[PDB]
Formats: structure tokens, C-alpha cells, sequence
């Protein structure tokens, strides 16, 4: 009986890996998919049991599993998980309501009773706190990580030094098989916590604090686009910090060991500009525009998932080759080299307007200017660049496509 | 870790692996050189067996006879740019 | 004869920058230590030790 | 409409590069990275507040293992790899030497620049010595480099002339200042018969 859903379970495992470490990417999903499925119902079969004691540990591996493999398909994650958890931990109660604080704290308590499923148990507990730290409930997370420990680091209100002291509690004996272990994820949410935490605390404005905790991001299991990444938020601390030999020292360092090296270019030319060095400054964002032409998953808890999508005021903000054409041709028009600009210009309307058949480059972003400004720009450049009577046929014909941007078009054709 | 001699590790795990030493020396936190000293040739195969079930996955270990290659593309261009100074 | 040593002095001396180049790179990390430089190195190696020391 | 025309610019659509262009470009990233970086203001970032004086300790020994290690373990401190510090370092004491006084120099100015190639020579066989950072860092002083100095760097093998001229950006300001130092030397190369040699050497190399 239960030897028969554990070996399905070792099965299914096995399918996995198979697609993980081979396949292509329809093969992969469909095998993927295929356990997927098969430990739905395998999960479902052995929620259809009372929960004896004996059955537990293979209940919570499964769903771990369930867990993991779900969250890698969809590549994110959701609360139909943090659900699976509630059951799972409700399941151990009625072996011995409120809601997941006091949930946890009663399964702990019920958990240093010692029925031996600790193994199994830190994980979910790992992934439990991995959902929370891609929702941002930091408040909660470290008070359940409080009790997990000792109450005693009860004043350790750090959420990083109690990531390092959380300790998964056994050398996982001979169990039924799993995508993922605790310490592998221990190992993911160091690394992932302290990212974002130096991203915020870059964002807020404190470069020191953040080399710290930048430094203890690459100290461990730091992916090769995790450590391009670091490297270049090294740069933009250093930057900020009014350091640029050294910055420029790291973002050499993020060009070479990385693969995507946009945000390094952009770093580059937000220090030449905080410095002056403006023919620099332009051949780097002109590097940028060749570079934004340029462009695999795995079945088990990655770093990219714990992190996320970037802000705008981040380092690692870069546009769409519209967005950074703009500020070539702006950038270009401002420092006064008014005949490039205009070309960098056209190409952008071009780029944007011209363009019905191909894939679309988008319009720039909200805070970035609107169409009519990027008309203006246009025009404006292209009358310092010497071109008036081109300047004239876009602002005659941004008004036939068509308050003060208009007074504003008249005043740039008497220019003209 | 040895006091007076830092590069140098000594197992003290009471099964097989005891009296094994090894050395770490890394270099470009991609790269690194590993060396063991073992008292038998099987306990080297159990230790790369525990090892190889800990790294990440995609990790090409290479046993290296004489030297790492780094050394050794300098030593032979080296050579080839005092024979060719000799030639000119 | 002397064009024939000419000859020779020019085909060494573009194997040499070739080299010197590779040297450059490896004191900066250009190609970085991979494997490239070793199959190059042994092909300017091979180049010449095919009618190397004709002896007169 | 006929504005369209006009608007209309016909490269907007393109292709990826291929990967080759991707490393070129990385290389030219690289590349202007660097040109921009400097030495002394490292020494003054890193480091609390450039001569191998700093490197060797105020004037300790002269002996080649010594300084060598000093570069080593400047690197270490630095981060930076020790090719480029060298090159820095070797082309701020020639930036001394021609320097201190009109091509030719002389002869005690000779003693402490063969004293200095011949620790050069020996950064070069430790391989510890990139040849285009140093052009590079050469083409920045430019002003006080004397056409003797290149001679012998090109001679005793350091660099060589088509090394150096192929590495300046500014293809024009080398061709002026080619034509202004020979200019210079054929006026010098009847002043003596003994600085003729030098000269004569020089101009049919």
C-alpha cells in the first residue's frame, strides 16, 4: 500500500529529473506535466486517508514536491500553494484554523513533540517562506523564522543574520526522494534575500550599507546572470559613492563573466555623465544601443524566482532599443552633436512609426515622455542639426496625425 | 585548517576519509585546484564520489597529471617567444 | 642566398606578433585561460615543426 | 505624406548580430572601460592618501626579484591584475625620464632608461606585461616622449614601431607629429658625427 504511492512517488521523481537533465522543450514539459499530474492524484489519494501517524512523511514530501514542480512550470508562484500548506498543516493537527501564524506556531510546538518527519517538515517550511519572500511579508517571515529558532533570537529582528541561523535539522536518511532539499534551499534564499536587500537598500539611498550585504550575495549559490547582477550594483553603490575607478573596476568585471551585459552600459554612462567625461558617456549608451539587439529553465526552486521584476529607479532598468535610442538622440541633442541626434531621431520615429509589419518596438515609458514631446524633440534636433526644412514636414505632420505642444510646434516652424 | 600551514585541511571524519588531507586553492571563483592526499587509492574514488554528489551541476572536474593548464599555455608560449625571438 | 632568408625572417615575425598578441590577452584575462589558447598555441607549434632546422 | 517619404528611414528593421559582433563589442566595451581608468586615482581611492618608489618602500634595493614582488602584491592590494599596473608604471618613469631636459637626449638619461629596459625585459619574461596597455598609456604623454626613447623601444623589442603606431586613435595627429620629429632629426644629423649615427640608425629603421 504505502510501499506501492512511495514507489510511485520515487517514479515520479525520476520522470522528472529524466526531463530535467535531457529533453527539449516540448518533451520536457510533457513529461513534466506528465508527473505533474500523476502526483495531483497521488496527493489527492492520500488525502482521501484519515492521516494515520505512519503516512505523514510521505503527505508533506509529496506535496513539497507538488509544490516545486508547480511553481517551476508556471515559473512563479501562487497562493493555490500556500492553501496546500494549510491542509498539510491541518492534516498534522488532526493527527494531534486560525490562520498561517498560529497554524505554524501550533505545528512547531507539535513538531518538538518529535514525530520524526523534520526533514520533510524544514523544507515545506522553506517553501512556505520562499512564497512569502516573493509576496514581501518580511514582518511575518522573520517572526515565524523566531520561532523557529529560539524564541531567545526573539531581538534579532534581521531578516539575514536569521536566515544564516536557521538550520535544517537532519542529513535527510533514506526517505523518499525529492526535487529539492532544505539545504539547497537555504542555500537559494540567502542568496535571494540578500539581493533584494541591497537593491532596496541601493534604491533608498544608502551606499554602505548595501556593500555588505552585496558582498554576501555573491558568498554563496550566486547564478551567473545573480553575479553579473551584483557586480553591476556594485558599480551603481560605487557611482553613488563618488568612486568611479572602482566602479568602472566592477563593471569590467560584470562585462567579462556575463552574458547579459546591458545595465553594466547604462552604469557606465550614468558615471561618464556624474563625471563629465561625455564623449565616454556617448560611446558607451552608442555600445548600449548595439547591445540591446542581442537577446534554460530547470524543474526545481531556482534563485530568478525569488527575486523581482525590477523597478524603474533600479540599476538593472533598461528600456526597449526605442527607449534607449530616445536617450541617445536626447542625450545627444542636450550635449550638442545636434547632426548625429537627428539621425539617432529619425531612425527612432522611423522605429516606431514605420513599423506595422514586424514585431512592435513599443512607445517609451509612463514617466518617459509622450508621443507629441518625442515629436518636439525630434523636430527640435533636427533644426540645430541644420535640417529645417525636414523639421518642418514632421511638425506639419504630427498636427495633420493631430493646446500647448501645438503654440509650441508653431513656434519651432517660425524657427524653421 | 592547520595553524602554521593554512593551505591545508585534515579530515577528522572518524570513518574511511580519516588521515586524508587536501589542499583548496582557488582562483576566478569559476575555477579552483583540488589535491588529496589519500592513504589508498580507494579512498581517493570515495571522497570524489562524495564530492561529485555536492557541486552544482554542471561542473567538469579533470584530474590534472602535470600542472593546471593556465601554467602550462604560458610555459609553451613562452617558448614559442624565445624561439621565435631566437629565429629573428 | 638572401631572399629565401627574408622570406623565412618575415614568415617567423608574423607568428610572433600572433603569439605575442595571445600573450598579451592571457597577462589580461582577455581569452580567458579556456582552451582556444592551447589548440592556437599548439597550431603555430605544428606550423613550424614541420621542416623545422633545415641545417647547412 | 510626401513628410513620410522624407521621415522614412530604411535600416530601422534589423537582424541579431551574430555572436562574433556580440564578443567584438564586449571586447570594444572592455576596451573603453579601460582607456578611461587611472592608476594614481585608484591609489588615491582604494588606498588613503605613481612612481616605483611607492611600489619598492622609499628607496630599499634596486634588485629585479624585489620590485617584482612589490608589483605582485600592489596587484593583490588593488584587485587590479599586475600587466597593466607595470605598464602604468614603466610609462610614468619614462614619462620622467623624457621629461627632465631637442629629439635626442643623452647619456645619462641613456643609463637610467637602459637601467629601466633591462627590469622591463625581465617584466616581460614573467609575463607580467601587457604591450598594448603600455602603448596606450605611452599615446596619452605623447608630449614628452622623445623619437630616441621609441628607437629603443622598438630595438630592444619592449614594443615596436608598427605596435605603436598602429595603436594611437587619431591616425592624423601620429602622421603630424611623425613629420615634425624627422623634421627635427634632419636638422640634428649634422650638429656631430657622433650623434649622427644614432639619428642615421634610427631614421633608415
Amino acid at each position: 500500500c504505502l510501499d506501492l504511492w512511495r514507489e510511485k512517488n520515487d517514479r515520479l521523481v525520476r520522470q522528472a529529473k529524466v526531463a530535467q537533465n535531457s529533453g527539449l522543450t516540448l518533451r520536457r514539459q510533457q513529461l513534466a506535466q506528465d508527473a505533474l499530474e500523476g502526483l495531483r492524484g497521488l496527493l489527492h489519494s492520500l488525502q482521501g486517508l484519515p492521516a494515520a501517524v505512519p503516512v505523514l512523511p510521505l503527505e508533506l514530501t509529496v506535496t513539497c514536491n507538488f509544490i516545486i514542480l508547480r511553481a517551476s512550470l508556471a515559473q512563479g508562484f501562487t497562493e493555490d500553494q500556500a492553501q496546500d500548506i494549510q491542509r498539510s498543516l491541518e492534516r498534522v493537527l488532526e493527527t494531534q484554523e486560525q490562520g498561517l501564524r498560529e497554524l505554524w506556531d501550533s505545528v512547531l510546538r507539535a513538531s518538538c513533540l518529535l514525530p520524526e518527519l523534520l526533514s520533510a517538515l524544514h523544507r515545506l517550511v522553506g517553501l512556505q517562506a520562499a512564497l512569502w519572500l516573493s509576496a514581501d511579508r518580511l514582518g511575518d517571515l522573520a517572526l515565524l523564522l523566531e520561532t523557529l529558532n529560539g524564541s531567545q533570537s526573539g531581538a534579532s529582528k534581521d531578516l539575514l543574520l536569521l536566515l544564516k541561523t536557521w538550520s535544517p535539522p537532519a542529513e535527510e536518511l533514506d526517505a523518499p526522494l525529492t526535487l529539492q532539499d532544505a539545504q539547497g534551499l537555504k542555500d537559494v534564499l540567502l542568496t535571494a534575500f540578500a539581493y533584494r536587500q541591497g537593491l532596496q537598500e541601493l534604491i533608498t539611498g544608502n551606499p554602505d550599507k548595501a556593500l555588505s550585504s552585496l558582498h554576501e550575495a555573491a558568498s554563496g549559490l550566486c547564478p551567473r546572470p545573480v553575479l553579473v547582477q551584483v557586480y553591476t550594483a556594485l558599480g551603481s553603490c560605487h557611482r553613488k559613492m563618488g568612486n568611479p575607478q572602482r566602479a568602472l573596476l566592477y563593471l569590467v568585471a560584470a562585462l567579462k563573466e556575463g552574458s547579459a551585459w546591458g545595465p553594466p552600459l547604462l552604469e557606465a554612462s550614468r558615471l561618464y555623465q556624474q563625471l563629465g567625461d561625455t564623449t565616454a558617456e556617448l560611446e558607451s549608451l552608442e555600445l548600449l544601443v548595439e547591445a540591446l539587439n542581442v537577446p534554460a529553465p530547470q524543474f526545481l526552486i531556482e534563485v530568478e524566482l525569488l527575486l523581482p521584476p525590477p523597478d524603474l529607479a533600479s540599476p538593472l532598468h533598461c528600456g526597449t532599443q526605442s527607449q534607449t535610442k530616445h536617450i541617445l538622440a536626447s542625450r545627444c541633442l542636450q550635449t550638442g552633436r545636434a547632426g548625429d541626434a537627428a539621425e539617432h531621431y529619425l531612425d527612432l520615429l522611423a522605429l516606431l512609426l514605420d513599423s506595422s509589419e514586424p514585431r512592435f518596438s513599443p512607445p517609451p515609458s509612463p514617466p518617459g515622455p509622450c508621443m507629441p514631446e518625442v515629436f518636439l524633440e525630434a523636430a527640435v534636433a533636427l533644426i540645430q542639426a541644420g535640417r529645417a526644412q525636414d523639421a518642418l514636414t514632421l511638425c506639419e505632420e504630427l498636427l495633420s496625425r493631430t493646446p500647448l505642444w501645438v503654440s509650441a510646434t508653431h513656434l519651432l516652424q517660425g524657427q524653421a | 585548517i592547520i595553524k602554521e600551514f593554512p593551505e591545508v585541511y585534515f579530515c577528522e571524519r572518524p570513518g574511511s576519509f580519516y588521515g586524508t588531507l587536501f589542499t583548496w586553492k582557488q582562483r576566478t571563483p569559476f575555477e579552483g585546484i583540488l589535491i588529496i592526499y589519500s592513504r589508498n587509492q580507494t579512498v581517493m574514488f570515495q571522497c570524489l564520489h562524495n564530492l561529485i554528489r555536492i557541486l552544482p551541476i554542471n561542473c567538469f572536474l579533470k584530474n590534472l597529471k602535470s600542472g593546471s593548464e593556465n601554467f602550462l599555455i604560458d610555459n609553451m608560449a613562452f617558448t614559442l617567444e624565445k624561439e621565435l625571438v631566437t629565429l629573428s | 642566398r638572401v631572399q629565401y632568408l627574408r622570406q623565412i625572417h618575415a614568415n617567423h615575425e608574423t607568428l610572433l606578433r600572433e603569439v605575442q598578441t595571445l600573450r598579451d590577452r592571457l597577462c589580461t584575462e582577455d581569452e580567458a585561460s579556456s582552451c582556444a589558447t592551447a589548440q592556437r598555441l599548439l597550431q603555430v607549434y605544428r606550423q613550424l615543426r614541420h621542416p623545422s632546422l633545415i641545417l647547412l | 505624406r510626401r513628410a513620410w517619404a522624407e521621415l522614412l528611414a530604411g535600416r530601422v528593421k534589423r537582424e541579431k548580430y551574430n555572436p562574433e559582433r556580440a564578443q567584438k563589442l564586449k571586447e570594444s566595451a572592455v576596451r573603453l572601460l579601460r582607456s578611461h581608468q587611472d592608476l594614481n586615482a585608484l591609489l588615491l581611492e582604494v588606498e588613503g592618501p605613481v612612481i616605483d618608489c611607492d611600489s619598492s618602500e622609499a628607496y630599499a634595493n634596486h634588485s629585479s626579484s624585489f620590485i617584482g614582488s612589490a608589483l605582485q602584491d600592489q596587484a593583490s592590494r588593488l584587485g587590479v591584475p599586475v600587466g597593466i599596473l607595470s605598464a602604468g608604471m614603466v610609462a610614468s618613469s619614462v614619462g620622467q625620464i623624457c621629461t627632465a631636459p631637442p629629439v635626442l637626449l643623452t647619456v645619462e638619461q641613456r643609463k637610467k632608461l637602459s637601467s629601466l629596459l633591462e627590469f622591463a625585459q625581465y617584466l616581460l619574461a614573467h609575463s607580467m606585461f601587457s604591450r598594448l596597455s603600455f602603448c596606450q598609456e605611452l599615446w596619452k604623454i605623447q608630449s614628452s616622449l622623445l623619437l630616441e626613447a621609441v628607437w629603443h623601444l622598438h630595438v630592444q623589442g619592449i614594443v615596436s614601431l608598427q605596435e605603436l603606431l598602429e595603436s594611437h586613435p587619431d591616425m592624423h595627429a601620429v602622421g603630424s607629429w611623425l613629420f615634425r620629429n624627422l623634421c627635427c632629426l634632419c636638422e640634428q644629423m649634422e650638429a656631430s658625427c657622433q650623434h649622427a649615427d644614432v639619428a642615421r640608425a634610427m631614421l633608415s629603421d
